[PDB]
């Protein structure tokens, strides 16, 4: 909410970070005047872009399920670890090892001899697999790593600044770019231009 | 490049890249023709 | 590439067939698990061009 | 065994006419899993709202079954007469996993009396009735359905208000129109309605009084009763067998208005069931009574996974058949009646084996027959390359008393071709058989006889029997029960251990048959042989009555290969596809006149690994083989609007048949030609340009929409 | 600490006028945020 | 029916011998054979089998094999000997052939409710039945 | 023991026979399912690239 | 590595007038040490305060 104060401020620019205070219309005026390199007579006459701005943000508001990938995107995370963490570990128990009731012949089967030899198995087994569980979250930590500092270059460069380049501010001469925390993750609402 | 067959190169290993021989394992198609991606490009 | 289990694993002998109908699961998340990658890869292609 | 009341007095059985073309009717009702037909409810737990795939005894989807119908009989206006029926009786079936059977479904609907074609009535609901058992056969007369010793029968009785399960032999009775009678047709059951099921007082043992005037029941060892309150709701019947015994199933008791199948009988039947038929019943109905009974189907059970779709209540409504198609696959391969909508690949489809090629004559036994068989430490060994083999012959000449194979079974060793079979025979009591193993650590192993643990093996224990007189028998049995080498310090002992394919060191100073059992024998070493002692001691066994033999059996299973295959124009040229077997190895290949690469001597030519790419053997060319023949099949699903459309991979617009009936796996029970851009498709249409583009986006570009 | 350092305008109920902004707090994670959040399972 | 191969028929579980139409309750003497042609309905050829004897003992001697199930469902089958039973609103139970910790709840409704447990997907059993008759439903520890 | 069916006949009785053949599938797909894993790895770098 | 030659290249040789990659504040110097096995940066970076 911070960031969504120094969108307009800071969107200006002139370096990151010493600034400002300016309202928010005046700096979609300055990051629209640009890139997209209109100048300022038909900011001018007229403005109402704003009821475009405003429309653009309203299917922005509309359009979440289903077909709107960054969404499904979303709930590939929280499925992804939602179904690596619990789903992994319904796997990881119940059944995996060759007599595998929980504890071989628990309380209730033969035999005291032989008891450690299939509860062996199943420490093993079950253990060596949460091993792979471990080696999973390291990949997939060190992946979100990658992925965080690539979110910090898209704070740093589309969110503070316009940013003059293509995709990664995606699809069209970028115009401003706002920031909302997800499951997991940041979100971004990258408000671009589109000629047509 | 042994691979690729789209119904020349099935047949063409036929007459003797076991993608359709073992199957078992199965190559499938890169989504566009290669004529479509020299359109792109 | 997409492997083509329950019958990669086995060559398709119906004995063998039914052993891995105890492990039917496992095949199921493997192709599941190769037909996401696919379609990750073409989001990738396709979003690419 | 129970009192069922008693025999019949009846000196006559009723006439049966039977006539098969009346009953032959198209009235379809194939299983629909969609809507639950024909399912049992899982034994082992129970389940609430929750979907899954599971694998049990289920009907298959579309099986249309085995369709049964029960008529009136022949009347006057006055007399019931004859009893008029199907050719049920003499048609027994494979029981197998058992089976599930539709009732009752077409009550209330306006029918044909049967025996009257041209008369109509409201259907109602009859129940069948079956025979089932362990072994079959004939009546005396020739006519086929007679089930032996104790046998199962399920028949309905009071007017459809109980079932009857009882196991008894059935003993054919002998009077006219009986089993062991003159002008024998078909047994049945039948009921008279008039005085069987007047108001208030319906007859429970009709159709049992009936059906002891055909057989007389004998040794029963149980006979139950189950009641059943009177409708005209379709339900589903369900029988399969389990050690414990055979279990009965029906929607009746827990799901009576939605078909679900449970257990409500575990009979203490333990002979195998293998056999049943569908008893045949005619209603003796005078004929301003005759009515239309609602026909009944037997569809068969087998093992496969379902998707199940458990309501919140807990009963299946919705349920799918993986193996149907690749649709249905994408389906359930995801545990979900819905798979999204996409291309979702599903596995061939391989050729079919035609034109199974042999190559390879008869496999010299002789000289183990003639003469004394020398002891386990001075083993014969026979050789065998290129040639036929009657081994289960050679078995046939001894009396056989035991048999173990390691790596390979003895069924399997008499079955498969070989290159390198090796046959090793000697003396041996059987009274030391557990001395004779692959897995063992006594005398035998160590010092005398040890077989290779690289190759396959069998080990055979034998006795000679007296019509076998050229085989001679030695004064005793013979073995080594000590070999080892006295190092040249005078007290390190270190035994000399036999390695396979090899006889023990110790042969030389051990006698070809030990004088007494104990003896002990030694020899000083030379320097050059390193000095020490060799020394070894043998053991004894009393000789038998008949005189007993063990063979040690080496396959290989090489490596060096070929030629040596059992024996018994299409076992030749030209097998231009699948199957081939060579006396080398097994296969499954297409031979093409191929050149030139080879050795040319020795037979095959490999290619970097197992593979073998893969002529000879012809004589004399060059057949170089392939691997098998796989369609590379897909499913293109679209469940917006529910439409699969089977895509094969890139092969072909030409070479396919709908339906076809070359390859094994659609996949696998049932299947369900437009390309050529990609491969061929099982949907229409051609392009149809250009839109729009976005998924379901199928391969190289077929866009695909739909519909 | 690489998002916020620096400064912020507040958050005030009128951000641009007229830009119908759903990302003001309402009060605490703002409208899209709830919308983002409530959607996903 | 080719005369020539011979087929061992091997007995499965908890089923009985298909011998043991042609071999008597009693082998007469060690060694006896019996035979029997077989219909070519029934596949042809001939079914065969051998019986060996061994000599009657001062006290018999018998053999018994036992196979427990666990449930599952029916008809239920414990040892013998308020407690043991509700209210127990925590660990433990002890129910017909499973075992467990769980925290049973009057909860609704969701079952089969005619053989007596509800799993949900996995080995786990979430869980009522069996009390008499209400719906106990069980939980993790 | 790993003729492409563990003793489907031939080499070995048909009740181990399900021995050697659950060893050679717990083998062969264990080694597919690293497979599987390893193109969700070459997939993943395949996208960053 | 890549990232390193990309530091390099922006951060090191230019400015790079890009925040963060070049640490914290409108970056100024930049310089390079080999560390154990890679490189080691010593951004000098503006802090207002």
């Amino acid at each position: 909410s911070s960031l969504l104060g120094s969108i307009a401020g800071v969107g200006w620019t002139a370096g990151l970070s010493s600034f400002a205070a300016i309202p928010f219309a005046q700096s979609i005026f300055y990051r629209l005047n640009g890139v997209g390199i209109t100048q300022q007579v038909l900011s001018e006459n007229q403005k109402l872009i704003a009821n475009k701005f405003n429309q653009a943000l309203g299917a922005m508001q509309t359009g979440f399920t289903t077909t709107n990938e960054a969404f499904q995107k979303v709930q590939d995370a929280v499925n992804n670890n939602a179904q690596a963490l619990s789903k992994l570990a319904s796997e990881l128990s119940n059944t995996f090892g060759a007599i595998s009731a929980s504890i071989g012949d628990i309380i209730q089967r033969l035999d005291v001899l032989e008891q450690d030899a299939q509860i062996d198995r199943l420490i093993n087994g079950r253990l060596t697999t949460l091993n792979a569980f471990v080696a999973q979250q390291l990949v997939r930590s060190e992946s979100a790593a990658l992925s965080a500092q690539l979110a910090k270059d898209k704070v740093n460069e589309c969110v503070k600044a316009q940013s003059k380049r293509s995709g990664f501010c995606g699809q069209g001469t970028h115009i401003v770019s706002f920031v909302v925390n997800a499951p997991n993750g940041l979100y971004f609402m990258h408000v671009g231009y589109y000629p047509s | 490049i042994a691979d690729p067959g789209y119904m020349q190169g099935y047949d063409d290993c036929m007459q003797q890249i076991c993608a359709q021989y073992v199957a078992g394992y199965k190559v499938l198609p890169p989504l566009m023709d290669v004529n479509m991606e020299a359109a792109y490009t | 590439v997409t492997v083509d289990c329950k019958q990669y694993v086995c060559n398709g002998f119906q004995k063998c067939e039914q052993l891995l109908r105890e492990y039917g699961q496992f095949c199921s998340k493997i192709n599941q698990a190769l037909h996401g990658a696919n379609l990750r890869q073409d989001d990738s292609v396709r979003n690419l061009f | 065994y129970v009192d069922v009341g008693p025999d019949s007095v009846k000196s006559a059985c009723i006439e049966v006419d039977i006539q098969q073309t009346f009953f032959d009717k198209t009235w379809p009702r194939p299983i629909d899993v969609s809507k639950a037909d024909g399912i049992i409810y899982p034994q082992g737990r129970t389940y609430s709202n929750i979907t899954i795939t599971y694998q049990g005894l289920f009907p298959y989807q579309g099986d249309h079954g085995d369709m049964y119908v029960y008529s009136a009989g022949h009347a006057t206006g006055t007399t019931p007469q004859k009893l008029f029926v199907a050719n049920y009786s003499q048609d027994v079936k494979q029981f197998a996993n058992g089976f599930v059977v539709r009732i009752g479904a077409a009550a209330n609907s306006t029918g044909t009396v049967i025996i009257s074609p041209s008369t109509s009535a409201t259907i109602r609901k009859i129940y069948p009735a079956f025979m089932l058992g362990s072994s079959v056969g004939n009546f005396s007369d020739g006519k086929m359905g007679r089930f032996f010793n104790h046998t199962l029968v399920l028949l309905p009785d009071g007017c459809g208000t109980l079932l009857r399960a009882f196991y008894c032999i059935l003993e054919p009775r002998s009077g006219n129109h009986c089993p062991a009678g003159n002008s024998y047709t078909s047994f049945a059951t039948y009921h008279t309605p008039a005085t069987d099921c007047s108001d208030g007082n319906y007859n429970r043992n009709a159709s049992l009084n009936s059906f002891k005037e055909y057989f007389n029941l004998r040794n029963c060892t149980f006979m139950y009763t189950y009641n059943i309150t009177e409708d005209e709701i379709l339900e589903w019947f369900g029988i399969t067998q389990t050690a414990q015994g055979v279990h009965l199933f029906s929607s009746r008791y827990v799901d009576l208005y939605g078909g679900n199948m449970f257990q409500f009988a575990t009979l203490p039947v333990y002979d195998t069931i293998k056999y049943y038929s569908i008893i045949p019943h005619s209603i003796r109905s005078i004929q301003s009574d005759r009515k239309a009974w609602a026909a009944f189907y037997v569809y068969k059970l087998q093992p496969l996974t379902f998707l199940l779709d458990f309501s919140v209540d807990g009963y299946i409504r919705r349920a799918i058949d993986c193996g149907f198609n690749d649709l249905s696959q994408l389906h359930c391969s995801y545990e979900s009646f819905d798979v999204e909508s996409g291309v979702y690949s599903v596995s061939s489809f391989e050729a079919k084996p035609s034109g199974s090629v042999v190559e390879q004559v008869e496999c010299d036994f002789s000289p183990l027959l003639s003469g004394t068989p020398p002891q386990v430490y001075n083993f014969k060994r026979l050789v065998f390359t290129n040639c036929n083999y009657n081994l289960t012959k050679l078995l046939s000449l001894f009396s056989v008393n035991d048999f173990t194979c390691s790596q390979i079974s003895p069924a399997a060793i008499a079955s498969n071709c070989y290159s390198s079979l090796i046959l090793d025979y000697f003396s041996y009591p059987l009274s030391m058989k557990s001395d004779l193993s692959v897995s063992s650590a006594g005398p035998i192993s160590q010092f005398n006889y040890k077989q290779s643990f690289s190759n396959p093996t069998c080990l055979i224990l034998a006795t000679v029997p007296h019509n076998l007189t050229t085989i001679t028998k030695p004064l005793k049995y013979s073995y080594i029960n000590k070999c080892s080498r006295l190092l040249s310090d005078d007290r390190t002992e270190v035994p000399q251990l036999v390695n396979a394919n090899q006889y023990s060191p110790c042969v030389s100073i051990v006698p070809s048959t030990v004088w007494e059992d104990g003896d002990y024998y030694r020899k000083q070493l030379s320097p050059l042989e390193g000095g020490g002692w060799l020394v070894a001691s043998g053991s004894t066994v009393a000789m038998t009555e008949q005189l007993q033999m063990g063979f040690g059996i080496t396959v290989q299973y090489g490596t060096d290969t070929n030629s040596v295959c059992p024996k018994l124009k299409i076992a030749s040229q030209l097998g231009n596809c699948v199957e081939y077997s060579l006396y080398g190895v097994s296969g499954r290949g297409v031979f093409q006149n191929c050149t030139a690469v080879g050795v040319r001597q020795q037979r095959f030519v490999y290619d970097a690994y197992q593979n073998l790419v893969g002529y000879y053997s012809d004589d004399g060319n060059y057949y170089c083989l392939r691997a098998c023949v796989s369609v590379p099949v897909s499913v293109i699903y679209d469940k917006e609007t529910k439409t699969h459309a089977t895509l094969f991979g890139s092969v072909a617009c030409e070479h396919i048949s709908s339906t076809m009936s070359q390859y094994s796996r659609s996949t696998r029970s049932m299947l369900k030609p437009v390309g050529c851009v990609l491969g061929l498709v099982n949907s229409s249409l051609f392009v149809e340009d250009c839109k729009l583009p976005l998924g379901q986006s199928l391969c190289a570009l077929p866009d695909t929409p739909s519909t | 600490a690489s998002v916020k350092s620096s400064q912020s305008s507040p958050i005030i109920p009128g951000f641009g006028g007229d830009f119908n902004l759903t990302l003001l707090e309402p009060v605490a994670r703002s409208a899209i945020e709830d919308l983002l959040f409530d959607k996903v399972t």
